[PDB]
RNA sequence: GCGCAAGACGGACCAGAGCGAAAGCAUUUGCCAAGAAUGUUUUCAUUAAUCAAGAACGAAAGUCGGAGGUUCGAAGACGAUCAGAUACCGUCGUAGUUCCGACCAUAAACGAUGCCGACCGGCGAUGCGGCGGCGUUAUUCCCAUGACCCGCCGGGCAGCUUCCGGGAAACCAAAGUCUUUGGGUUCCGGGGGGAGUAUGGUUGCAAAGCUGAAACUUAAAGGAAUUUGGCGAAGGGCACCACC
RNA sequence: CCCAUGAACGAGGAAUUCCCAGUAAGUGCGGGUCAUAAGCUUGCGUUGAUUAAGUCCCUGCCCUUUGUACACACCGCCCGU
RNA sequence: AGGUCUCGUA
């Protein structure tokens, strides 16, 4: 009888200046009818956009979560909320005749942004190796897990989120873990397969407007 | 009624979840946030036959209808997310996913990123049925 | 007639005999 | 009489293995006896591949691959024609089937 | 679709075994005379020799098996 | 799509790989106690192997008393298949599935093979510890250690071949060293039913557990392997009395 | 043999038969059945081309492997009220 | 200086 789309708006979401591409997409929201504010339906929004559509030229199988914190007008502002990996990549990384090492660390940054970083690692076969299994001892696995835990907890408490997100754009933490684990057992790839945001501090406006240039 | 920006500047992006089981096909188009949608068209509305709910024809017709509505609104490009039944029963998408995707991409739409969002569990409860399984 | 159901029926018969003896003797 | 040197499984010094569930059926079977099938498959086979390829937002893109593992009970594995009966001396051959396609 | 393609003529340089329920379809590896680079597997009805020229309406459809 | 609450559970990594007397055992970390093997020019010096009485543990189902009850699901309610289904199937669904106690002590608890000790062929792999040796890697040098490779030694789950040998055969480095019959020591079998029944004892709230016949009846019941028989088994070949 | 009366039949449902080189088919002529005797059968002539050089999908048959409590052999054997 | 670089085919 009546199309609700006539009573609809359109807003463009923005990305923090710490990334290259500023626009992401356009979201349709019902017009402000009655006492229900339109901006109230703009806060809890999560975008599962890949980093390829958010950076000039980088890895395309990594994804990030962006949460909106404030909208000025006809233009919504976002913030970092998490990061995940492609499910196909994770499925293809877990293969046979190799040991997977997992480790979750609950470490807070300088400010009250508590994150639970996860890690995944595998062992492989040397170019002259004949043993098809190429497993690892339990103590070696424990030592590797401790090394990964220490490496991640060292590069979080010393700095704020604003530039450790930039640090997360490449696998700098992964490369550091890979280089630090050459002595126990040679791993090939270290990935932070999931990052959750457990706690956030009191909402602030100055930090938000500084984030968007 | 139409797109908020010019039809020549860039492509307006929206995400579409295709849920396919061995007895139905679900096509759903929403905004990038996933909160507000556009329309929901499934093979259970097109063909009035339950035994033929999961078929390439029903999926094709539902995809054509949803693509026509999407073109009417003004959304140009779609990010497609496949999903099977998940839970604990099966992980293979139903027969309607292939035909639905081919139909909605042949309608004239543009397709971006593909991602599987099936709810595969690390460890679920006991599967339905007895110890000896479902024998027919 | 397999052994399992035969044993179950014999157990039922023994239970009946025991019950009748206990309510009668 | 005994048909196989083993007991139709790989349990030699354990005495118990984790029970899993079949995929085609719902039967609960031991892990080492249940036939496990690993399949590598793409999203589209030969029909929508062109439609995705030429009609796409991005160029120079590799199609994603769906990954899943299958567990088949013996009755379900044979009824779906995954394995078939062999000769008495042909059952002793443990070589995997040839793969060239 | 909004896709218009020219009518391409290809050369059958090899005939393979006949496919189908009753063997009514043969499989050949066509060869574009203008582009001596691609060898596409295409199914064609009727009797065909090795050396005839076909009329491929589309040059991308690689013929599959029965279904 | 975003948050909340509850219970169960530990996928892919997961293997003819590991540990435990058996049943059995998988998310990270912290604490407590124990054990096999390897190494030993340490210590005691026959302290040894198997076992009537007795004793601990013992899958799921089974009962009693508390807490929780997410999911699956005996009994039950309903609908279709069916000639007939209170069966196969589908939706709900109590007791149970979970934990803390108190009980039973049962399986195809199977390697259907008791334990200790000696000997008699070979060949590669895998997990542990020790030992010798080129060479790469933790970037380029020096050493110790991990990772890789080439061997050796001891114990352990297993693999392949054979006129050692054996068996009725299936097959077995043990199921061998057995009429050319004796290494040590426990339990147990005497044609097939009746029958693991009745009875007596005994343990248990109960369910049931251990010990356990006789009267009558039959000349068969059974183990291995070939040729045809049939499959609502698989895989091949042919036919214009099959097809395109 | 001659005259006259002129219905259905306007190319055929489900289903189904035969066949590929001088071929089906169109066409006519002999022998057998015969005192009267070809809508049958068996041969004989004449005109005459396409549909393919394959397959196991259907309808059937035949071998290999596999399982057996069946040997009069599935029309078998066999359990219970 | 020239303009589809050579051999086989799930
Ligand atoms: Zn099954």
């Amino acid at each position: 009888v009546v199309d609700p789309f006539s009573k609809k708006d359109w807003y463009d979401v923005k990305a923090p200046a710490m990334f290259n591409i500023r626009n992401i997409g356009k979201t349709l929201v019902t017009r402000t009818q009655g006492t229900k504010i339109a901006s109230d339906g703009l806060k809890g929004r999560v975008f599962e956009v890949s980093l390829a559509d958010l950076q000039n030229d980088e890895v395309a199988f990594r994804k990030f979560k962006l949460i909106t914190e404030d909208v000025q007008g006809k233009n919504c502002l976002t913030n970092f909320h998490g990061m995940d990996l492609t499910r196909d990549k994770m499925c293809s990384m877990v293969k046979k005749w190799q040991t997977m090492i997992e480790a979750h660390v609950d470490v807070k940054t300088t400010d009250g942004y508590l994150l639970r970083l996860f890690c995944v690692g595998f062992t492989k076969k040397r170019n002259n190796q004949i043993r098809k299994t190429s497993y690892a001892q339990h103590q070696q696995v424990r030592q590797i897990r401790k090394k990964m835990m220490e490496i991640m907890t060292r590069e979080v408490q010393t700095n704020d989120l604003k530039e450790v997100v930039n640090k997360l754009i490449p696998d700098s933490i992964g490369k550091d873990i890979e280089k630090a684990c050459q002595s126990i057992y040679p791993l090939h790839d270290v990935f932070v397969r999931k990052v959750k945001m457990l706690k956030k501090p009191k909402f602030e406006l100055g930090k938000l407007m500084e984030l968007h240039g | 009624s139409l797109g908020p920006q010019v039809a020549e500047g860039e492509n307006v992006f929206g995400v579409c979840h295709i849920f396919a089981s061995f007895n139905d096909t679900f096509v759903h188009v929403t905004d990038l946030s996933g909160k507000e949608t556009i329309c929901r068209v499934t093979g259970g509305m097109k063909v009035k036959a339950d035994r033929d709910e999961s078929s390439p024809y029903a999926a094709m017709l539902a995809a054509q209808d949803v693509a026509q509505r999407c073109k009417e609104l003004g959304i140009t490009a779609l990010h497609i997310k496949l999903r099977a039944t998940g839970g604990n029963r099966t992980k293979t998408p139903g027969p309607g996913a292939q035909s639905a995707l081919r139909a909605l991409a042949r309608s004239g739409m543009k397709i971006g990123r593909i991602e599987d969002v099936t709810p595969i569990p690390s460890d679920s409860t006991r599967r339905k049925g007895g110890r000896r399984g479902r024998r027919l | 007639m397999r052994a399992k159901w035969r044993k179950k029926r014999m157990r039922r018969l023994k239970r009946k005999r025991r019950k009748m003896r206990q309510r009668s003797k | 009489t005994k048909k196989r040197r083993n007991n139709g499984r790989a349990k030699k010094g354990r005495g118990h293995v984790q029970p899993i569930r079949c995929t085609n059926c719902a039967r609960c079977v031991p892990k080492d006896k249940a036939i496990k099938k690993f399949v590598i498959r793409n999203i589209v086979e030969a029909a929508a591949v062109r439609d995705i390829s030429e009609a796409s937002v991005f160029d120079a893109y590799v199609l994603p691959k769906l990954y899943v593992k299958l567990h088949y009970c013996v009755s379900c594995a044979i009824h779906s024609k995954v394995v078939r009966n062999r000769s008495r001396e042909a059952r002793k051959d443990r070589t995997p089937p040839p793969r060239f396609r | 679709t909004s896709r218009v393609q020219p009518i391409k003529l290809a050369r059958v340089t090899k005939v393979l075994g006949r496919t189908g329920s009753q063997g009514q379809c043969t499989q050949v590896r066509v060869e574009f005379m203008d582009d001596t680079s691609r060898s596409i597997i295409r199914n064609v009805k009727g009797p065909v020799r090795e050396g005839d020229v076909l009329t491929l309406l589309e040059s991308e459809r690689e013929a599959r098996r029965l279904r």
